[PDB]
């Protein structure tokens, strides 16, 4: 998934 | 998970030398992506963070660009100390992946191996045991294969090697391959070859010997 | 200036349950977005992220080693606890715990992201083998070598445990021309290293060659003199 800071 | 191709794996320079090394990630990874310096018996050093920008301390030789699956660190004048491993690294997906590495060593003309092979001691054998080591001493590039062969037949899962660092005077390198046999196995066959490729060689050189035959 | 440091066992038996704790200061781990992450690097092999706890609790695992690893943080003491479950002889490697630079904030306001993409300060790393072997000594054997030419000859010194063990050539009074490699881990959970040293020939003769190894941790010490052979 995603990083935490991602989009 | 999300693939980081380093390339180079290896590159051979000399101080003063400019260098870049590339990351090429599956995926976009946007801007989030690190470089580190890893230099042999430390941990990782940050470099570069969000693919360009300088971590505070590190010097101005370092500078990174790209984004989305196209990196490059790139190093204006090659430093003593920059002899070293680098890593890029991922931040945009779970997990934070890594590539596999490219290590920069100091250059010097290509040097073949000068290859040994040792039998087993009369002494091993006797605790019913086999050890066949081969040697590749003082050689250069680093990477060099090693076969080994019993009777013609290829050994596979039953030998380990080692490699030395870089030698700090000859800028060679050394490797020790250990085959390890039952004394059994090794009294039923005759003939142990270590056949050795590297760029040095003008085709693979094999060292031999019979069991027994004295 | 921010520090860490990773401690724990430095041997653990495979089945068995190892637990690695990541002592900190210079920030804390109620700091906005601040994350602590444990990275692994096996002898000779590549980095390989593990796992990532946040100020928030938000964790995140290796989905490889998910069900293995158990990752906690105990705010007040400035400290980050790994625990991985059912280890094998595959999970010897270092282990490093570094921290991730949460969103930069202006008066309490988050302005910049760039900062939390890297792992900017690492810790001195913490290297852990797994076995279940038990302090052995090293069996130490001769490799026999062969004007023109140059010529090897060497020791082998095999199963022992734990590492490290020191190898010299007559007392010390050889050094060029040697070569003590690294030592492998055997699948039977024992080390076992090879030294040689190269020479021109000639000397096959006149000098004697007599390497000399020392295991501290089993208290074995052995001198073995190594001609060509042939009687």
């Amino acid at each position: 998934e995603l990083d935490k800071w991602a989009s | 998970a999300l693939q980081l191709t380093q390339s180079p794996s290896s590159l051979s320079a000399s101080v003063g030398d400019r260098i870049t090394i590339t990351c090429r990630a599956s995926q976009g990874v946007t801007s989030a992506l690190a470089w580190y310096r890893q230099k042999p018996g430390s941990p990782p050093q940050l470099l570069i963070y969000d693919a360009s920008s300088l971590e505070s301390g590190v010097p101005s030789r370092f500078s990174g660009s790209g984004s989305g699956t196209e990196f490059t660190l790139t190093i204006s004048t090659l430093r003593p100390e920059d002899f070293a491993t680098y890593y890029c690294q991922q931040l945009h997906f779970y997990p934070h992946t890594f590539g596999g590495g490219t290590r920069v060593d100091v250059r010097r003309t290509v040097a073949a191996p000068s290859v040994f092979i040792f039998p087993p001691s009369d002494e091993q054998l006797k605790s019913g045991t086999a050890s066949v080591v081969c040697l590749l001493n003082n050689f250069y590039p680093r990477e060099a294969k090693v076969q080994w062969k019993v009777d013609n037949a290829l050994q596979s899962g039953n030998s380990q090697e080692s490699v030395t660092e870089q030698d700090s005077k000859d800028s060679t390198y050394s490797l020790s391959s250990t085959l390890t046999l039952s004394k059994a196995d090794y009294e039923k066959h005759k003939v142990y070859e270590c056949e050795v490729t590297h760029q040095g060689l003008s085709s693979p050189v094999t060292k031999s010997f019979n069991r027994g035959e004295c | 200036r921010i520090t860490l440091k990773e401690s724990g066992p430095p041997l653990v038996k495979p089945t068995q349950t190892l637990t690695l704790t990541c002592s900190f200061s210079g920030f804390s781990l109620s700091d906005f977005g601040v994350g602590v992450g444990w990275i692994r690097q096996p002898p000779g092999k590549a980095l390989e992220w593990l796992a990532i706890i946040y100020s928030d609790d938000d964790k995140r695992y290796s989905p490889s080693l998910n069900t293995r690893l158990t990752i906690t943080k105990d705010t007040s003491k400035n400290q980050v606890v790994l625990v991985m479950t059912r280890v094998s002889p595959v999970d010897t490697a270092t282990y490093f715990c570094a921290h991730r630079r949460g969103p930069t904030t202006l008066f309490g306001v988050p302005i910049a992201r760039g900062p939390v993409n890297a792992m900017d300060v690492w810790g001195q790393g913490i290297t852990v083998t797994i076995s279940s072997t038990s302090t052995k000594g090293p069996s130490v054997f001769p490799l026999a070598p062969s004007a023109g030419g140059a010529a090897a000859l060497g020791c082998l010194v095999k199963d022992y445990f734990p590492e490290p063990v020191t190898v010299s050539w007559n007392s010390g009074a050889l050094t060029s021309g040697v070569h003590t490699f690294p030592a492998v881990l055997q699948s039977s959970g024992l080390y076992s290293l090879s030294s040689v040293v190269t020479v021109p020939s000639s000397s096959l003769g006149t000098q004697t060659y007599t390497c000399n190894v020392n295991h501290k941790p089993s208290n074995t010490k052995v001198d073995k003199r190594v001609e060509p052979k042939s009687c």
